């Protein structure tokens, strides 16, 4: 609760990212809970 | 521990609709 | 099917370029044969399928290897498309393929 | 100050068993995830291979289908490479999550690998935790399949497969002993000169193992010729490597570049944090390169560089000393001859039980957990209960008889030679003569409504309620028995009542009383179960098909308790006539399973209902457990010549499918309850599929079985219950386990069928007289049950003895106990009193713990209706005297009255 | 759907199942029942509704008929979706009659 | 890309077993 | 030379949305396992 | 999720500390007693 103010309050006593594409077949979520497509 | 006890003593009566007059052998035939 | 393998007499410049460009499997075969040749201290045939120009100054050894590589790659292409040969007949150089 | 070395092996290690073990895993969530996504990754790269390689690649839905071909030697280099790489990563992952092994660190460990192991080593070395390893591990799988695929391509271009291969992949590598590497290399050069071999086809030294050992590779035809020149004392051991590797004369940097092109370019690629011992390179120790660059170098170790396995030992030791370590603890993963690693590396040098899980977490996931059969009640021919059904089987009774007049008149419906329409050649059957009996008051039916209800729906309500009480199920008593967690499944192929009986005067209850959806519906409605309600029609396999659907629901978690049953009530003469017109039916008698003169099956009537639960829930509620279902599967006989006839090809694939899914083997099964409809084609076809799965024969002709196998069919006794056949067969097994006996088989009237295989040679038997079937000490009896349909579908399950009950329990210090009886009708109340008294007279002096358990059952595990009776005492004798006294008053004319509606104040 | 058996992994014959919803079998009660002949059972029984599909197209996956009265088809669609989610099949044929 | 094309041009014929003589209204009755 | 502090809250924080998000997680294998076994543990106590 | 799906390194005594208020104090014990996400689960379930 009220976490944002924590950062400044603690430092007062004191003086860029990226994800790699998954191997084909692995990016997809498990077959359970996967959308079933009507062809 | 659950023991194997006798089944419920049903109050049974026969409820049946008898097949009569052998009409299944005449399916498709007219009233004659 | 009977498959007839031609002799070297009827080869022409830029033969198979469209095959080489559009069919990846055809390109792989040539690229493989090319690496095998250099492995055996034989001339490079991959240039014949890319440049066309080289056909003018190509040597007999290069013109003969190109012909056979062309036929092996072309045969493998047709076999992959479902053509199974009942027998083969080769004319002169065509017998090797 | 010890340093563990993580060493991965190559193709020489038979990873077949390790793969089988990882597929059995179900307690490690990150492993099962890796094993679901690895085949997806594998299959994805296999689709990018050349047409030649795709044609020589098998089709598979899971890795289980690759194991047999791997063992057989008919698995191409691309898949066997990825499979070894999967097994290595899988074994490493399990060891570091399920095994709770700390992850390696650059301070106290290093990683090494040979050939394929070099790939996995890159992945492990590039991660700092198991969670980070998976995504890299999956990339490594794709690299492995591309590696073997590329070496396979060069091999096929170099040398063609030989004629007597029979699909097996020949060996490209062989180990040589008794000669130094540099001396063997000279003999190679000499052999090369004399044969004038082309530079590409020459044999080459692929690995240096020791001062006298080494490995040489070449095309199989060439390798054989060269090895023929290495005469004793030299040695030759052929290795299982099916493609050229470690060949600087065959592969170049472009080949390496191609294998690693499946690694997308990025800036976030992790670097090698843990030192990798690359003993086959210029720099023995390597670290810091990005994952792709590190992987390319590893691929280069496989295709370009020879294996300097003679430098592996000292290379590891030198790194240990470099960090001031006294010794090394080897941690090999699928490494050939791994035991010798420990001593060999240390030669260069001077030289708590797991904590119990929080309650509820020890249990394995709901998926593929044993499903416990809690209870089963039913009606069978000449049998008003499961106990009377056992009398039919153990006394070898044939219950078939001519159709009774209550169904239809055989004089007009049956003819020796049928020429008139709707007349059949047979009138036989196995009938339920009390199928009309019902308690309309109990289930809130008017006397005008009950006749319109299909007896199938009525007998479903009776059996279902009996099974529920037998299982001690009280709605909403426990978590698993909450009304919204209970589902109902029934198998029914026919609705004769609505076609022949009630149709004679269509009334208001015609649809609800005749429609099959109301079979489970009435159960849902009466007991107030709001879970799913289904009816399955797969013709003669409906009930086992429904059992399959119910088990999937439990495994998926849609329900915690399942009611499964099947019904078959025959009242329409057209169905028998139609079946006879199609030649399904026997015109002589009952099903004569295994008899040489079998001429069809005999229709049978039956209604059965069971109660199911995932085993942990069953044990949480202290429910009774008669057996456990390990697996169940279904396919279809698409490859049959006619739509009706089933075919053995599809049936065997099913039997082996369920054995693999359950992790069992032939010897583990001791009994098979077959379909056995009494058909020469059906019985011979099914028998061949069963023995080839459960009683295979050695190539020499001997029996693979160490213990006998018994096969039998219940249909020889009570006929073919059609939509209720599966559960009828299952009911028989539950009784066989209870009584520890195999009943005699009455299907063989004259002589055994000549189409059958030699059963005795396979240690298979058809019990002619009853046979003891005792449970092994600290073991379980396991069974295979089959149930097929003329529509083509096949269904079968694997069954297992129930678990051993809890030994301890506890002594009840309460001196006085209370026993509760209830009924909905004064007559039913008199019945229950009488039946309870006769029960106490049977179990009077068995044990002292009976009375506390009797109280618990009749009170906590029972519903309590409006008419009530009670008894209290300190022993069973007092309870009887009280109930007897109460019974006397009921017989003297004092009727049982329901308690006031509002209850007490 | 462009489905050709065994063309792709998901269309392998052993990966295709069939589910249908049917509450009634009137034909064998009123029409063919007027003269029961040799094809009476196979032509009237509901299990053969999906069965014929399995047999004609050579699909060896599961084959089921569901009867939940006026909800049969969606009940069948439900069973088919569970099979796909649990990996029992890769292609599912679902219908109602 | 899979295009939506016309369905197979079935060679259709009518296969029917006509319900006749209103016999269903007499189920249970005798021939007469 | 930074030190990250991992601070957990109390009942005053409305974790309803956070729970709803975790129940919709499919891409993390170790999360879904925890969310299947946590109710089992909860239900047991 | 933050330390498996979120690709976040696990805390260590060298560069991190743990704190919690009331209910959070329980969770802090579990995290502080584990060195990886896999090791955290069994402790986490006891904490539930």
């Amino acid at each position: 609760s009220f976490s944002d103010k924590l950062g400044p309050q603690v430092n007062s006593h004191l003086p860029t990212s990226k994800s790699i594409p998954s191997a084909i077949g692995a990016e997809q979520q498990p077959m359970a809970k996967s959308p079933i497509a009507i062809l | 521990k659950v023991l194997e006890l006798p089944a419920y003593g049903w109050a049974l009566k026969n409820y049946w609709l008898q097949y009569v007059n052998d009409w299944s052998l005449r399916k498709g035939d007219p009233a004659v | 099917f009977v498959l007839a393998f031609t002799g070297q007499g009827s080869a022409f410049a830029g033969m198979g370029v469209d095959l080489y460009k559009r069919f990846a499997s055809f390109r792989s075969d040539i690229a493989r044969y090319d690496q095998i040749c250099e492995g055996m201290s034989l001339p490079s045939i991959k240039a014949m399928f890319e440049d066309e120009k080289v056909f003018s100054t190509a040597s007999p050894t290069l013109q003969q290897l190109t012909h056979v590589c062309f036929q092996m790659a072309l045969y493998r292409l047709w076999k992959s498309l479902g053509v199974q040969a009942k027998a083969v007949v080769g004319h002169s150089l065509g017998e090797y393929a | 100050a010890q340093m563990r070395v993580v060493a991965f092996g190559d193709q020489t290690y038979d990873c077949s068993e390790a793969v089988s073990q990882l597929l059995r895993v179900r307690d490690d969530a990150i492993v099962v995830d890796f094993l679901e996504r690895a085949p997806a990754v594998l299959k994805a790269e296999l689709a990018r291979l050349s047409s030649e390689q795709q044609e020589e690649t098998p089709r598979f839905a899971t890795l289980a289908e690759l194991v047999p071909r791997y063992r057989a030697g008919t698995l191409n280099p691309a898949v066997s490479q990825a499979l070894t790489c999967i097994a290595q990563l899988g074994l490493f992952i399990r060891q570091h999550s399920s095994g709770q092994e700390a992850y390696p660190t650059a301070h106290d460990s290093c990683i090494t690998g040979v050939c394929t192991g070099a790939l996995t080593a890159v992945a492990v070395g590039s991660a700092s935790s198991v969670t980070a390893l998976v995504p890299l591990a999956l990339h490594t799988v794709a690299v492995a399949v591309r590696l073997g695929a590329r070496a396979w391509e060069i091999g096929s271009c170099l040398a063609d497969a030989r004629r007597g291969a029979n699909g097996r992949y020949a060996s490209w590598t062989s180990a040589v002993g008794g000669i130094s590497p540099q001396d063997l290399q000279d003999r190679i050069s000499a052999y090369t000169a004399e044969q004038a071999l082309a530079s590409v086809s020459v044999p080459y030294l692929s690995a240096a193992v020791g001062p006298g050992q080494s490995s040489v590779s070449a095309a199989p035809v060439i390798l054989d010729a060269f090895l023929s020149t290495l005469l004793r004392p030299l040695t030759t051991t052929r290795l299982p490597i099916t493609a050229p590797y470690h060949a600087p004369h065959l592969f170049t940097a472009k080949d390496v570049q191609h294998v690693t092109d499946c690694l997308p370019p990025s800036e976030a690629w992790p670097t090698v944090r843990i030192p990798i011992i690359s003993f086959s390179r210029d720099e023995a120790v390597s670290r810091g390169a990005s994952f792709p660059a590190a992987m390319s170098e590893a691929v280069r170790d496989c295709l370009i560089r020879p294996i300097a396995l003679d430098r592996m030992a000292v290379s590891i030791a030198n790194h240990a000393r470099d960090l001031g370590k006294d010794s090394v603890l080897p941690s090999p993963i699928a490494l050939s001859f791994s035991d010798k690693l420990g001593p060999q590396v240390n030669s260069h040098l001077p030289g708590s039980k797991s904590i119990p899980s929080a309650i509820g977490a020890e249990q394995q996931p709901m998926a593929k957990s044993p499903i416990a059969i809690l209870a089963a009640s039913g009606r069978f021919p000449q049998s008003s209960s499961m106990d009377q059904f056992w009398d039919v089987l153990i006394n070898g009774v044939d219950t078939h008889e001519l159709v009774p007049p209550t169904r239809w008149n055989a004089a007009t419906h049956v003819s020796e030679d049928p020429k008139a329409k709707n007349v059949s050649g047979t009138g036989f059957g196995c009938w339920l003569h009390e199928a009309g009996e019902f308690d309309a008051a109990y289930f809130n039916m008017s006397p005008r409504e009950a006749p319109q209800v299909d007896p199938a729906q009525r007998l479903a309500l009776l059996t279902a309620t009996e099974a529920l009480e037998q299982a001690g199920v009280v709605p909403n008593r426990t978590s698993s028995t909450q009304k919204n967690r209970v589902g109902v499944w029934y198998g029914a192929t026919s609705n004769d009542w609505m076609e022949t009986n009630s149709a004679q005067n269509v009334d208001t209850y015609f649809i609800p009383g005749g429609n099959r959806a109301f079979i489970p519906g009435r159960v849902n409605y009466f007991h107030k179960f709001s879970g799913p309600s289904y009816t399955i029609d797969t013709a003669c396999s409906s009930s086992l098909a429904a059992l399959h659907m119910a088990c999937n629901a439990l495994w998926r978690g849609e329900v915690d308790t399942a009611i499964v049953g099947g019904t078959n009530v025959l009242t329409n003469p057209d169905m028998t006539a139609g079946l006879d017109a199609g030649h399904f039916l026997s015109r002589s008698g009952n099903c004569k399973t295994f008899d040489d003169e079998a001429d069809g099956y005999c229709r049978g009537e039956a209604v059965v209902t069971l109660i199911l639960k995932r085993l942990p829930d069953a044990q949480a509620d202290k429910d009774p457990i008669q057996a456990s279902i390990l697996g169940i599967a279904t396919n279809h006989s698409a490859e049959a010549a006619s739509i009706t006839r089933p075919h053995a090809g599809a049936q065997q694939d099913l039997f082996q499918q369920v054995l693999t899914e359950t992790g069992l083997t032939a010897n583990d099964i001791s009994v098979c309850e077959m379909h056995g409809t009494g058909t020469q084609a059906g019985d011979s076809g099914e028998t061949t599929s069963v023995v080839e799965t459960l009683a295979p024969l050695n190539r020499s002709g001997s029996a693979v079985r160490t213990t006998p196998l018994y096969i039998g069919a219940v249909k020889s006794n009570v006929g073919h219950a059609e939509s209720a056949a599966g559960v009828s067969s299952l009911a028989k097994i539950l009784l066989m386990l209870k009584h520890s006996k195999i009943p005699p088989h009455v299907g063989i009237k004259t002589k055994l069928n000549h189409r059958l295989p030699d059963l005795a040679a396979r240690n298979t038997h058809i019990a002619r007289s009853e046979v003891p079937w005792p449970r092994p000490k600290n073991g379980k009896r396991r069974v295979l049950l089959n149930n097929f349909s003329a529509a083509g579908g096949n269904t079968c399950l694997v069954l297992e003895d129930a678990p051993e009950p809890e030994d301890s329990q506890e002594v009840d210090p309460r001196e006085h106990h209370i026993v509760a009886l209830s009924a909905k009708t004064p007559d039913s109340m008199v019945n229950n009193l009488t039946n309870m008294i006769t029960w106490i007279d049977k179990h009077s002096g068995d044990s002292l713990a009976t009375l506390p358990q009797l109280s618990y059952t009749t009170t906590a595990r029972r519903v309590h209706h409006r008419h009530r009776a009670v008894a209290t005492g300190t022993d069973l004798l007092q309870i009887r005297s009280s109930l007897q006294e109460q019974l006397d008053r009921r017989v003297s004319g004092e009727r049982s009255i329901p308690h006031p509606p509002n209850g007490p104040s």
